[PDB]
């Protein structure tokens, strides 16, 4: 492997209906790829540079950026790295009602950065279908909820008391893992739709004062893919095996607990992700300060959502995130911070190796 | 209330069962025909302590014990002895012949016919115990009752009650001395088969009490009546926590652990420093760095196996009587500070801790002193490998010519059955082997 | 308003909680009957902290003793202060943990958590406002260290929001007391990072130094060792109780003292500590407490400051007092020691100072500590745990008991991972 650096990126959503009800100003713009905030202070305007910029604000100008124009900039490149053999890790980034639960999964019109990678891996997977190489899909899709896993995929029983939590473990060589994920075997994109489209609806979401349909949980869908490819050796042949990791991850956002006015349960989980996402943020920094030589420790223990995600946050993954920014003037402080986290989120470099699976059979010797 | 099992089996047991109960009885307070006249002038009471000793409701306190033998001639001893109004009548004990020093006698041929009967006695007991903390099995290698009778028992309770502690307090066959020309075979046997179920088997040699009993209390003319009361004490130390208050209380359970690293090296040695004369009894301090050191001393040990030609795995000390938890660890400090003392890189601890707060008593009649501290040490040495092998060199060598086959044969058993067994006991001196080498 | 539940667990808790029912009852004047025979009033303002009502005037403690073997449970009863205490709330069981932490969590402890926790509920939702828990167990054993983190782990899922202030013992360096300290100490700890609040690491062989080196004592017991945990244990819950000019919560220590959710492992002190004779040739006054505090030999700990750093630290006064004395004396030790503090923390302590002393001294003091040298107690463990379970030597024992080796590495690696935490901030920036 060789080091490589983690694709930053951002997307600055339009005005919603709560920001032009409560009339607000423009303050995001975008210098043609570099990202400007015009401070109402007006003591200074800052400047933030990332490797590709989204406009999704107008739908007009020039520079309008789609769904299809997100994916084919930022999901097929991972998909190239994952036939190459790579771990590839997406994980968006952002406040509350920024357009997480859309520039990955997507409304029913609007497909989503999951559906277009499923379904352009399999179209090309069929049309490489030789009989070289063998593939085969297995998929997973589980929550955090409060520090406790769900899995997403389980039908519930006749029961409301149907949560059933799971628990991570560490094994010494493949890292942390979920203990008890019912991972399934996918033939076609249709078959990954219907799994999508029932861990979505028992995904745990609500109404609150900034969004009608938010995210409480933090989710993570997993794909494992395995090219079992032939080829002439004197003795049994298919030993040639590379298994590859996508991680794609919608997380919750920050909310502070007096726009979106809850109580109770409401509150609860509002905390816990709060909670989550500052470890997040100290793991980032963490890392970033790593890439210039110092010595430092990444808390990734401190919470279940790094602990699940450690190999790829740093480790051994093509890694990738999408921040997600309004506009307007009210949410000004939470763009800042979310802009921060991913400018110095690009600093991040891991080391991504081609998982051959050989080592000490013959073939990583050999190499 | 925790409660143990006492099996005795052979001569060599029942005669260390007379000088276990005579103490037992000597340190709770009942007199040989049962009764306890403290709880009739106190009122009442568990000083008549329900891990050795049941109770009816006439005063009389009968001891959790059974009392197997295929000879009349020693039991009968108790029948009509001090202690005949202390043991249940049902003492199992075969009106027939004996072993003859062979171990396809015991075993099979007149090792049935009488089981049934002990694992029911045994039965009985056991279920008038509100949790079960353990057997504690008397036996010596060398004769057939011993050997045969003890692997057949302790094959049969691995079935029926399986997770229990089994230990066993045996008499090791010693090199010079011996009292069979037979000890070897019946002994490399013996080990083939309870060692896939004896949890910790306790060793002890003839040879080397009868050098303590020179050296230290100057009895240069001992008896059995001599080597047995202080085998008696190791007992005591043992079962003490399950019987008195104090501050460590060692279980049973936990010696099954401390001492018991792999499944298969489960054969420790025992030793009690302060065997002291009467008038030795004067003239020394007798303190904790005084006594431990001494458990340590070759000299001091129940086993002829120099253990600095091994290393020590691990070492359970048992404390009694007035014993300071601060004078322990300055002792067990001095001990790690020595090189003549060389333990395994895998056990940096090494050590565990037990200390009562009731005494040790004095049997009258006997030769050791009334002192106010004891120690008991129980220690997993690679030394005892050794010995196994001078007992094999032993067997190989009028195995070979098949000396002594045709008594064995003749009641029943397999030649493979020797060659069998020496192959298990050619295995166990590797694994104390591999197990004494440092790690890289 | 402000009640703390007790548990015990083992023979180290319950041979220590005995003592502390024995001193707190001193300090507010109950007797070894519930009655009360006391001279002031405040002993009574706030006994609902530890201690419920009965009908007689009477009262009894929130006490919770938990073991696997009776032996112990016994000895308390029969001792002088067995009396007071909930016979509904001994709870026990047989077949005890053997030193084995797998039976204490899993076999023999499971069959009995169940009615420890049913206990728990009903003393818990008796109270009006509750603060937190408060466990006396012994790393190294099985019942302890078991069935203990156990009930932790229990306790949070159904009691989140509140402290669970443990106190532990934690092995020793030099001489062990079971063979297999290693094995279950990496266990509890991989339990206590992620389910504990405030946990106050207690070795017994500096005990024996305080006893053997300050006090002077020559033949200490257990019981002796004991009555200064105890000392410990009720100074860090006496500006609940009684008043002062500057009180602290549990809450209040846990906030300003782990700065990051997994370092809150303390080490404890207590001042003053004379002997029988010397205390005429010494005066007490806030710069002979301070010094005490901050001396090496004065931690409970078995580890040395001095090879590290303090992060943050506390200091819980009691008796009429200057906060000038108190304030100033704090500072001084920051700037003449600066090389033991932190850098990035400004001010590395904290306050609290009640009015009512113990019950025969002019002024007492307790200490809390957070240390980059409690690596030494954890790199020994650690050690000692490679050496072990690299060749597997008492490993049988735990994987017969439903136990994989999966669970021993886990165990090393949070461990480990928990030094390194430290390390980051021992060295200067
Ligand atoms: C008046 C006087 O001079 O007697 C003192 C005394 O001389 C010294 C030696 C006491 C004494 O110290 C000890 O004897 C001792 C022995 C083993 C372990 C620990 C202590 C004292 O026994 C200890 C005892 O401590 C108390 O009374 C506190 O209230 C203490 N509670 C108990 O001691 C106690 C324990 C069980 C039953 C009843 C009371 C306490 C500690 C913390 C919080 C609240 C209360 C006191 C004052 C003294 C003696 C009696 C000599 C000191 O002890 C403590 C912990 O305070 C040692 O330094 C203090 C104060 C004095 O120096
Ligand atoms: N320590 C000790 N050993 C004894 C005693 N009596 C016999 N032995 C030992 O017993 C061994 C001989 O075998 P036995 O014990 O007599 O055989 P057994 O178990 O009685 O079986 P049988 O001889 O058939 O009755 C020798 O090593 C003796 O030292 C005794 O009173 N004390
Ligand atoms: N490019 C866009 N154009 C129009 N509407 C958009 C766009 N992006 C997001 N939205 C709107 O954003 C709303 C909520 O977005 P959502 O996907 O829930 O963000 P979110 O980050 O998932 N909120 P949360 O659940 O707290 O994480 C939807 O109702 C969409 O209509
Ligand atoms: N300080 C103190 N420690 C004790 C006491 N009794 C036992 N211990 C400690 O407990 C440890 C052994 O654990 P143990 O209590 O036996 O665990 P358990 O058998 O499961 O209850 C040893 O390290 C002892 O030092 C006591 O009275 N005081
Ligand atoms: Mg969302
Ligand atoms: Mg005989």
């Amino acid at each position: 492997g060789s080091n490589s650096q983690v694709t930053v990126a951002v997307r600055v959503r339009p005005f919603s209906k709560r920001e032009k009800t409560e009339k607000a100003s423009q303050v995001v713009f975008t210098n043609g790829e570099e990202i400007t905030v015009e401070h109402p202070d007006m003591k200074q305007v800052y400047s933030f540079i990332y490797d590709v910029s989204f406009w999704s604000f107008d739908e007009c100008h020039p520079g309008y950026a789609s769904q299809t124009t997100v994916y084919e900039t930022l999901a097929a490149p991972l998909l190239d790295r994952a036939f190459e053999g790579y771990n590839t890790c997406l994980f968006a980034y952002g406040q509350t009602g920024s357009g997480k639960s859309y520039t990955m999964m997507g409304l029913n019109e609007e497909p989503g950065i999951i559906p277009r990678f499923c379904e352009d891996l399999f179209a090309q997977i069929a049309k490489k279908q030789t009989s070289e190489v063998s593939y085969h899909l297995e998929m997973s899709f589980f929550e955090v909820y409060n520090e406790k896993i769900h899995d997403l995929l389980v039908c519930k029983g006749e029961n409301g008391q149907r949560k059933q939590p799971l628990r991570a473990r560490e094994h010494p060589v493949s890292g942390p893992y979920v203990e008890g994920l019912s991972m399934n075997v996918v033939s076609s994109y249709s078959d990954i739709q219907s799994w999508l489209e029932l861990g979505n609806k028992q995904r745990a979401t609500a109404a609150t004062g900034m969004n009608d349909k938010s995210s409480r949980s933090h989710s993570v869908f997993t794909l494992v893919m395995t090219q079992t490819k032939t080829e002439v050796v004197e003795g049994e042949e298919h030993d040639h095996r590379i298994t590859s990791r996508i991680n794609l991850v919608d997380l919750a956002g920050s909310e502070r607990c007096s726009t979106a006015h809850s109580s109770g349960q409401r509150l609860k989980e509002g905390v816990s992700i709060n909670k989550s996402l500052l470890t997040l943020g100290k793991v980032i920094s963490a890392l970033s300060e790593q890439a210039n030589g110092k010595r430092v420790f990444i808390p990734y223990r401190e919470s279940t959502l790094t602990w699940l995600l450690k190999e790829s946050l740093g480790g051994n993954s093509k890694t990738a995130m999408i921040a997600t920014v309004s506009p307007a003037a009210s949410n000004i402080e939470e763009t800042l911070s979310t802009l921060r986290y991913a400018t110095q989120a690009r600093l991040i470099v891991n080391i991504a190796k081609v998982n051959e699976d050989m080592n000490a059979k013959l073939i990583r010797e050999l190499k | 209330m925790r409660e143990c099992i006492s099996i005795h089996v052979g001569q060599a047991g029942v005669q260390i069962g007379n000088a276990c109960w005579e103490l037992y009885c000597l340190e709770h307070g009942i007199q040989p025909d049962g009764q306890m006249p403290s709880d009739k002038t106190i009122g009442g009471g568990d000083d008549s302590f329900n891990t050795f000793f049941s109770e009816t409701g006439a005063g009389k306190h009968v001891p959790r014990a059974v009392f197997v033998d295929l000879e009349p001639t020693v039991i009968d001893e108790v029948r009509t002895g001090t202690y005949r109004q202390l043991f249940h009548p049902e003492q199992l004990i075969t009106g027939k012949e004996d072993a003859a020093n062979n171990y396809a006698r015991g075993h099979y041929t007149i090792g049935k016919e009488i089981i049934d009967l002990v694992l029911d006695r045994i039965r009985k007991l056991a279920d008038q115990c509100t949790g079960l903390q353990g057997f504690l099995v008397f036996h010596s290698f060398g004769g057939g009752t011993g050997s045969g009778f003890t692997s057949l028992l302790m094959e049969r309770l691995s079935v029926d009650y399986g997770k229990k502690s089994k230990l066993e307090f045996s008499i090791y066959p010693a090199p010079q001395v011996s009292t069979a020309v037979v000890e070897p075979y019946n002994s490399i046997l013996t080990t083939h088969t309870t060692l896939e179920h004896s949890d910790c088997a306790f060793m002890v040699d003839n040879e080397a009490i009868y050098d303590i009993c020179r050296r230290n209390l100057d009895i240069e003319r001992p008896t059995y009546t001599n080597l047995n009361r202080l085998i008696s004490q190791i007992v005591s130390s043992i079962t003490a926590s399950l019987r008195f208050d104090g501050a460590l209380n060692v279980d049973l359970t936990e010696f099954q652990t401390n001492l018991v690293p792999y499944p298969r090296i489960h054969f420790p040695l025992a030793t009690y420093a302060p065997v002291i004369s009467a008038e030795k009894a004067y003239h020394e301090q007798l303190s904790v760095a005084e006594i431990t050191n001494a458990c340590f001393e070759p000299a001091n040990q129940m086993v002829k196996c120099d253990p600095r030609h091994g290393k020590y795995m691990a070492c359970c000390l048992l404390y009694r009587g007035d014993v300071v938890p601060k004078d322990v660890n300055a002792a067990i400090a001095t001990i790690k500070t020595k090189r003549s003392i060389q333990f395994v890189d895998w056990c940096p601890t090494g050590f565990k801790v037990g200390i009562n707060y009731q005494p040790p008593t004095v049997v009258p009649g006997g030769d050791l002193a009334k002192v106010q501290r004891a120690v008991c040490m129980l220690s997993n040495t690679t030394a005892i490998a050794e010995a196994w092998a001078r007992l094999d060199h032993k067997f190989d060598l009028m195995y070979a010519k098949r000396a002594f086959v045709h008594w064995y044969v003749g009641e029943g058993m397999e030649e493979g059955e020797f060659s069998e067994a020496r192959e298990d006991m050619a295995a166990l001196e590797k694994d104390y082997e591999e197990v004494g080498v440092d790690s890289v | 308003m402000r009640e703390i539940v007790h548990i015990q667990a083992g023979q180290c808790g319950n041979q220590i909680g005995a003592k502390f029912w024995e001193v707190i009852s001193d300090e507010h004047g109950i007797d070894p009957t519930g009655s009360y025979h006391g001279d002031s009033d405040l002993q009574l303002e706030r006994i609902n902290v530890y201690y419920n009502e009965a009908t007689g005037n009477k009262y009894v403690p929130r006490a919770i003793l938990v073991d696997l073997e009776p032996g112990t449970m016994d000895s308390v009863r029969s001792g002088p202060f067995g009396q007071i205490f909930r016979p509904d709330n001994f709870v026990f069981g047989q077949s005890g943990a053997g030193n084995n932490w797998a039976k204490g969590h899993y076999t023999e402890g499971a069959e009995l958590v169940d009615s420890v926790l049913d206990v728990v509920r009903k003393e818990s939702e008796s109270c009006d406002c509750l603060q937190g828990f408060q466990l006396t167990h012994s790393l190294g054993g099985g019942t302890g260290s078991g069935m203990g983190t156990l009930l932790i782990s229990k306790i949070r899922e159904e009691y989140p929001d509140r402290i669970m202030n443990t106190f532990s013992v934690m092995p020793s360096p030099k001489v062990s007391d079971t063979v297999v300290e290693p094995y279950n100490a990496t266990l509890s700890v991989h339990q206590l990072v992620e389910n504990t609040d405030e946990t106050y690491c207690i070795d017994n062989e500096a005990l024996y130094d305080i006893c053997f080196r300050t006090l002077k004592l020559t033949t200490p017991t257990y019981g002796d060792l004991n009555h200064l945990v105890s000392a410990t244990m009720s100074g860090v819950t006496t500006c609940l109780r009684f008043p002062g000019q500057l009180n602290a919560d549990l809450r209040k220590l846990a906030v300003n003292m782990v700065p990051f959710p997994r370092l809150h492992f303390f080490m404890p002190g207590f001042a003053p500590l004379t002997s029988r004779g010397s205390q005429q040739y010494r005066a007490l006054t806030v710069p002979e407490l301070t010094q005490q505090m901050f001396d090496s030999k004065n931690m409970m700990a078995a580890c040395d400051p001095r090879h590290g750093r303090y992060l943050t630290v506390a200091a819980i006064f009691r008796g009429r007092m200057s906060m000038k004395e108190v304030d100033e004396q704090m500072l001084n030790v920051q700037n003449k020691n600066s090389s033991y503090f932190v850098e990035w923390i400004p001010n590395n302590v904290k306050t609290a100072v009640c009015d009512i002393p113990p019950r025969g001294l002019k002024m007492s003091a307790t200490f809390i500590g957070n240390s980059t040298a409690i690596q030494e107690l954890f790199k020994r463990i650690s050690e000692q745990f490679t050496a072990m379970f690299r060749r597997k030597a008492f490993l049988h024992w735990y994987t017969g008991e439903g136990m994989d080796e999966m669970e021993f590495t886990e165990a090393e690696s949070n461990m480990n991972d928990l030094v390194s935490e430290y390390q980051q901030y021992q060295d200067a920036t």
